């Protein structure tokens, strides 16, 4: 459910969500990483667990609609930059 | 754009995750290689539009533009497929679709402070040489 | 100026001249003030009082001597001065407000009272609605939203890409 930009997770949200102590989230994310569903890293001074993903999941109609909207935004950005590049580099293009 | 050949192999399995079975044509990647005699034959056959293999700035820039065009085309095709799936005109695969989700997760997330500093450092390192 | 060599110079012009200079102080047109000062002869810059007063006021304003301006307000020889002196008071208060914006980041009302030469807190509520300075949790006006730290997180990229494109063009032009 993270917005894919602030992928870092704080300790308190994990403790309040899984209703577990703040000393157990560390071992829990360690176990999840060890199994092969997470490829992040663990910090302690700030205790923010860095997050990267290699374990996908099942989608849904609303999720598919939202994610195809995101893909449409991505393709629009790609097209805009391609147009800018061809316009600016018209003479050099050949 | 390219790749006028698509290689397909018949596979037969229970589809693992409990779905009705069918023939299906699993895709296998393809590429265009050449034998030395065929290589000299084709190079002499063109002899009028073959670009310089050294590249130079104009052809590198056109290669970059071609890459942007190809990426836009691929994203457009993927978006059309996703629209077909969402509208119900195509059934949700429920699998491989999450490999496209893996595409979505693999975004580098630029504007990160460390990445920005490293990017500026290398840009200046190239700019001084330029 | 055209007929200086033929017509005399009654004191009145100096008065008006000084007013003119002080006029620019009322309008913050300091550059025009210095040009007009250059127009006048060097002797009259420091000899004539009508020219001396705006020169001294601008010099005090140029070294941050706002207190010197406030105390020298009473050294004017005419009410024609007095009007532009009042306008200069508003202009100098605005200048002090701008300096406060650019220099500091948090400002206290009580010491700002001495800073801006306001004898009534409602005369500062005037700026609190005119300038609309945001009041903090502990009556501390915050200007950290003025300086800020932008452009250090997002790579321009597009502009740099256009610059690199121009480099390639200038390298590949036949000319």
């Amino acid at each position: 459910t993270r917005p894919a930009n602030h992928r870092q997770l704080t300790f308190e949200e994990i403790a309040k969500s899984a209703k577990i102590t703040v000393n157990e989230v560390e071992l829990l994310v360690m176990k999840a990483l060890s199994v092969g569903l997470v490829k992040g890293s663990i910090d302690e001074v700030d205790k923010r667990v860095h997050m990267t993903w290699v374990q996908p999941r099942v989608l849904d109609l609303q999720q598919i609609k939202g994610m195809k909207d995101r893909l449409e935004f991505w393709c629009t950005d790609v097209k805009s930059m391609e147009m800018l590049v061809e316009h600016q580099a018209h003479d050099i293009l050949t | 754009l390219g790749l006028p050949t698509e290689a397909y192999i018949s596979v037969e399995e229970v589809h693992d995750d409990g779905t009705p079975t069918s023939k299906t044509f699993e895709h296998v990647t393809s590429e265009i290689g050449a034998e030395e005699a065929e290589e000299v034959g084709v190079e002499h056959l063109l002899r009028d539009i073959k670009d310089t293999t050294v590249g130079t700035l104009s052809q590198r820039i056109t290669n970059q533009v071609h890459g942007l065009k190809g990426l836009n085309s691929k994203l457009l095709d993927i978006r059309s497929y996703l629209e077909k799936v969402a509208t119900g005109k195509l059934p949700i695969n429920h699998q491989i679709i999450y490999q496209l989700q893996d595409v979505f997760n693999l975004l580098p997330d630029v504007s990160l402070q460390e990445f920005v500093k490293a990017f500026y450092l290398k840009t200046n390192d190239q700019m001084v040489v330029v | 100026f055209d007929y200086k060599e033929q017509l005399p110079e009654s004191a009145y012009m100096h008065q008006l001249l000084g007013l003119n200079l002080l006029f620019l102080l009322s309008q913050n047109r300091v550059a025009e003030f210095h040009t007009e000062l250059e127009r006048l002869p060097a002797k009259d810059i420091q000899t004539n009082v009508y020219i001396k007063h705006p020169v001294s006021l601008e010099q005090y304003l140029m070294e941050g001597s706002y207190n010197k301006v406030f105390l020298a307000k009473g050294n004017i020889p005419a009410e024609s001065y007095t009007f532009f002196i009042d306008i200069l008071l508003d202009t100098i208060r605005d200048e002090i407000a701008g300096c406060i914006e650019k220099a500091y980041e948090k400002i206290l009302f009580t010491e700002a009272t001495r800073i801006l030469f306001f004898n009534t807190p409602k005369k500062m509520t005037d700026y609190a609605k005119k300038r609309g300075w945001v009041l903090g949790p502990n009556n501390y006006y915050s200007f950290a939203s003025q300086q800020q730290k932008p452009e250090d997180t997002t790579i321009p990229s597009t502009e740099l890409a256009k610059q690199v494109i121009e480099y390639a063009r200038q390298l590949e032009m036949i000319v």
